[PDB]
């Protein structure tokens, strides 16, 4: 979830109720760091992945 | 990190004791005796060594 | 005999009591070389002429 506030304009998680909880983990992971344009502005795919 | 669990403030009871997990790292076995002195080391079905 | 010292003999526990696995056994084992050399040693037969 994210929302367009009037009062600064970015984009902030609404609702992370993604899951309850974990039991456990067997595995848990963090994957090399990179960056993301975080634009809302319609338009044409400019990039396929 | 075998280090914070062998140095611990207080450890669990007989009746309770503390499960925990080691999972996807690396594992030592001499830097279990330099001056650690404890009481009984030895493991069952493969040299400790 | 202390810490990182250990003792190479080691005693049995053997009296009638213990389980059947725990029971001490006697093992001979017999060895031979191939008849490389005309040797002597053999069993029964007869000389024929
Ligand atoms: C956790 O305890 C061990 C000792 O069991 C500490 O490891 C010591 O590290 C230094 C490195 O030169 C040396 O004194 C020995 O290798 C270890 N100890 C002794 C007593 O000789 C370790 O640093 C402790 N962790 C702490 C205090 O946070």
């Amino acid at each position: 979830g994210v929302y367009y506030h009037k009062n600064n304009k970015s984009w902030m998680e609404s609702e992370f109720r993604v899951y309850s909880s974990a039991n456990n983990c067997t595995f848990e992971y963090v994957s090399q760091p990179f960056l993301m344009d975080l634009e809302g502005k319609q338009g044409n795919f400019k990039n396929l992945r | 990190p075998f280090g914070e669990v062998f140095n611990a403030t207080r450890f669990a009871s007989v009746y309770a004791w503390n499960r925990k997990r080691i999972s996807n790292c690396v594992a030592d076995y001499s830097v279990l005796y330099n001056s650690a002195s404890f009481s009984t080391f030895k493991c069952y079905g493969v040299s400790p060594t | 005999e202390g810490f990182n010292c250990y003792f190479p003999l080691q005693s049995y526990g053997f009296q009638p009591t213990n389980g059947v696995g725990y029971q001490p056994y006697r093992v001979v084992v017999l060895s031979f070389e191939l008849l490389h050399a005309p040797a002597t040693v053999c069993g029964p037969k007869k000389s024929t002429n």
